[PDB]
RNA sequence: UUUUUUUUUUUUUUUUUUUU
RNA sequence: GCUAGUAGGUGGGGUAACGGCUCACCUAGGCGACGAUCCCUAGCUGGUCUGAGAGGAUGACCAGCCACACUGGAACUGAGA
RNA sequence: CCGCAGAAGAAGCACCGGCUAACUCCGUGCCAGCAGCCGCGGUAAUACGGAGGGUGCAAGCGUUAAUCGGAAUUACUGGGCGUAAAGCGCACGCAGGCGGUUUGUUAAGUCAGAUGUGAAAUCCCCGGGCUCAACCUGGGAACUGCAUCUGAUACUGGCAA
């Protein structure tokens, strides 16, 4: 029952975190392309596996700080 | 027992050397109330001599339009510079509410239930014209059911 | 013509059919030979042919009487991204009742009456009248 | 409110056989077409298009005796019923209380009838209604009332009526004076002569 | 036909050139009649009619037309304010509704009726 | 495709009604 | 051209419940021409003065919000101010 | 509601061009004057201004402050590029728009459904209670989306080739 976005990671800084973000798919009542605009997808990484360059599967859990909600769950597009 | 009718007129007169010269013209529509639609143009040195010239070629042969029974199943292009044109049927028992500008070329064959007013042209010319030579282009239910089947 | 997949096939149609043939030839496509049965089944075309089977060319019999394109009151509606969707009543009924127009949804391409009656929505892709 | 006369001056412009006064002398001799009606510009008159269907309302607002009110207030709901611009509008004016009363012959002028049913001389299965306006439905009931039923008046509509065409979209008694529509009328048989389509188009122009 | 002289004046003969300036709310107000004048020489020889100033502000000043018969249209008064610069009139650009306040306007002219406001005579 | 034999000539007011 | 606990970690503290909601601290991180600064000008909704109606437009019936009642900012006393 | 007593007690303004609509007999000289698009008056003024009659309509009649009418115009739903206005001498690449078309696959948008929201006065239809118009109303419905799921696969985007 997870929410499941399809994340490029597009920032590393933080020991035990990454930011995943893509566009935002809730939409709104306009014209006839695609909703390509960003949402923050703020996410607590601890294995670090995909590092920079995988596109990433995530879920729904705390923020056990400022609203950092996500966790990682697998690898949708590899490496590249 | 054909209807005969008068549509549009010009001023038609003008300065010259030289004082002033005139004319007189007409565009009349005729038809004969099965279903059969005509239309003609005349000129003379007087009013009815004019009306006269010009009753006598809309008295032409007369386009049995496609009606059954009160009014028509296709919107037929009535093809002009830009009148464009097209009229609407309506449900066969309400009245000929079209466009008072033309209602005459429909009237003359009691077509009851057709309508439209003058669309793309403030000009009663420019749709009567319009519509005689596109009534030509119709087909027959048999002509749609052959262009649908053989 | 490949900036509007399929659009060609309503024009190639309404080109040929005016201009004097009774024939038309083109390559096949992923709509286009669905398109071409139900002209035939419908009967605005008199026939229609596949032919080169293993990358085959598709061709149309079309219906040169009294020397006028039968599909010249058509109009292609769906375009590039702007589509045209429909719900099972908002269908097309044009020409006061006589119709019609050809549509594609759940089942394959079909006319619009024939959609309204398996009671779905769909693709417009033309007002064939 | 509703004009109360000159009333041969409506037939000296309405024109020929109109119930108004339907019933004696008056008819054809002192109403003046084909004689001459508008004396002064009677060498050379014209019409208009739209003019001559104007005369057509005035025809259907003057014969009937409504006001500019009524036209419009069963016009307003003719545009959510169903059938054509005669069923809608001049069927009504034909069944209306004041109007139904002079068909049956409950009074001999269609002048007279308005003046009787706003005096409570008639009912609706029981109803007063003066309201005029409140049109009479098929197969239920209008009468006068007892102390009115043979009243001089009504014997001089139904001895006269007598002689003339009663029509059946209606059913009364003559001798206890009492009625109803047996069917809806219809743009056939209705006898008013009118172009009975002219009274919606004329919104159009 | 040459049309940059042509559309001056051609035809028509309520001719529609009228020049109305200034907005900065609505036309129909209350004016104060500020300072009467009936001076300027001019071709019209215009009798009686004190034409005064109003105190609107506009962006410029302005001035207003008696409107209606009664001769004391006196300078503390305020009346109604409308449209109507009749060709007689250089510089105004408006007339008044002017029998508010004391300055009573129509006097005993049975013939006024809907037109003013008066009641009826002797029937 | 060289085309200066003098430059100028005040406002009016003509104007046979009208729907077709 | 806009950030200041504002952006992220540290970890102290307390919110019924989240958080620079935030202090202190180590470092400088956060936004931007896929509208960041900043101001317009506004009562907004079901409805409806007007309906193929799409547009022009109003927010005011009933209430729903608010927000008051002298300019009121605001604490207390009370389930409820 | 039922007897007396009497049509008794109850109406008028625009105005009258031409717009839906009825016209003349006269005045004052672009006087005074309406001024909405038009039109009227420049000593023969059909409505300026008086009057006679009659007219549209009848608790009504003209008209006014705004703005869309008719009139087609900010146009995913709705468009004109010779015209009003209308492919801007010119395109180095940076982002952006369209990315060649079909197999094996997929259903998030596509579409249909089951179930929820929109208690009550809608819009849109009937049946009625008062004498009844109104009014008082009850009954019948339709609500694109969003929710939670069952499916149907022709597009929109993808996945492997």
């Amino acid at each position: 029952k997870i929410r499941t976005l399809q994340g490029r990671v597009v920032s590393d800084k933080m020991e035990k975190s990454i930011v995943v973000a893509i566009e935002r798919f809730v939409k709104h009542p306009i014209y006839g392309k695609f909703i390509k605009r960003t949402t923050k997808l703020h996410v607590h990484d601890e294995n670090n596996e995909c590092g920079i360059g995988d596109v990433v599967e995530i879920r729904e859990c705390r923020p056990l700080s400022k609203t950092k909600s996500w966790t990682l769950v697998r690898v949708v597009e590899k490496a590249v | 027992e054909l209807q005969e009718k008068l549509i549009a007129v010009n001023r038609v007169s003008k300065t010259v050397k030289g004082g002033r010269i005139f004319s007189f013209t007409a565009l009349t529509v005729v038809g004969d109330g099965n279903g059969r639609v005509g239309f003609g143009y005349g000129k003379a040195r007087e009013v009815p001599a004019a009306i006269q010239k010009a009753m006598e070629k809309a008295r032409r042969n007369m386009i049995n339009v496609a009606l059954n029974n009160g009014t028509l199943q296709h919107p037929v292009k009535g093809v002009h510079t830009g009148s464009r044109v097209f009229m609407q049927p309506a449900s066969e028992g309400t009245g000929i509410i079209a466009g008072g500008a033309m209602r005459a070329v429909l009237e003359v064959a009691g077509v009851h239930n057709v309508l439209a007013k003058a669309y793309g042209s403030t000009n009663p010319i420019n749709v009567v014209r319009a519509t005689i030579d596109g009534l030509e282009n119709m087909n027959s239910p048999e002509m749609v059911a052959a262009k649908r089947g053989k | 013509s490949m900036q509007d997949p399929i659009a060609d096939m309503l024009t190639r149609i309404r080109n040929g059919q005016a201009a004097n043939k009774a024939a038309v030839t083109m390559p096949s496509s992923k709509l286009k030979v669905a398109i071409a049965n139900v002209l035939k089944e419908e009967g605005f075309i008199e026939d229609f042919k596949v032919e080169g089977d293993t990358k085959p060319e598709l061709e149309l019999t079309l219906k040169y009487f009294q020397g006028k394109a039968v599909v010249e009151s058509i109009q292609r509606v769906s375009r590039p991204g702007l589509r045209i969707y429909k719900r099972k009543d908002e269908l097309p009924k044009v020409m006061a009742g006589l119709g019609i127009a050809v549509v594609s949804t759940s089942k394959g391409v079909m006319t619009d009456r024939a959609a309204r009656q398996a009671g779905l929505g769909g693709e417009i892709i033309c007002y064939v009248a | 409110a509703r004009y109360l006369g000159p009333k041969l001056k409506l037939s000296r412009r309405e024109g020929t056989d109109l119930f108004l006064k339907s019933g004696v002398r008056a008819i054809d001799t002192k109403c003046k077409i084909e004689q001459a009606p508008g004396q002064h510009g009677a060498r050379k008159p014209r019409l208009s298009d739209y003019g001559v269907q104007l005369r057509e309302k005035q025809k259907v607002r003057r014969i009937y005796g409504v006001l500019e009110r009524q036209f419009r207030n069963y016009y307003k709901e003719a545009a959510r019923l169903k059938g054509n611009t005669g069923e809608n509008l001049l069927a009504l004016l034909e069944g209306r209380l004041d109007n139904v009363v002079y068909r049956m012959g409950f009074g001999a002028t269609r002048a007279e009838a308005r003046q009787l049913v706003s005096h409570k001389a008639i009912m609706v299965n029981g109803r007063v209604v003066n309201i005029a306006s409140y049109q009479v439905s098929p197969n239920d009931v209008v009468s006068i009332r007892e102390k009115a039923k043979k009243q001089s008046r009504v014997k001089a509509a139904l001895e006269l009526a007598e002689q003339r065409e009663k029509p059946t979209w209606l059913e009364v008694d003559a001798g206890k004076m009492e009625g109803t529509f047996k069917r809806k009328p219809e743009r056939s048989d209705l006898s008013a002569d009118i172009n009975e389509h002219l009274i919606v188009e004329l919104y159009s122009k | 036909a040459t049309v940059n002289q042509l559309v001056r004046k051609p035809r028509a003969r309520k001719v529609a050139k009228s020049n109305v300036p200034a907005l900065e709310a609505c036309p129909q107000k209350r004016g104060v009649c500020t300072r009467v004048y009936t001076t300027t020489p001019k071709k019209p020889n215009s009798a009686l009619r004190k034409v005064c100033r109003v105190r609107l502000t506009n962006g410029f000043e302005v001035t207003s037309y008696i409107g209606g018969e009664g001769h004391n249209l006196q300078e503390h008064s305020v009346i109604l304010i409308r449209g109507g610069r009749v060709k007689d009139l250089p510089g105004v650009r408006y007339h008044t509704v002017r029998g508010a306040l004391d300055c009573s306007g129509v006097k005993d002219r049975k013939q006024a009726r809907s037109k003013y406001g008066v009641k009826r005579p002797k029937a």
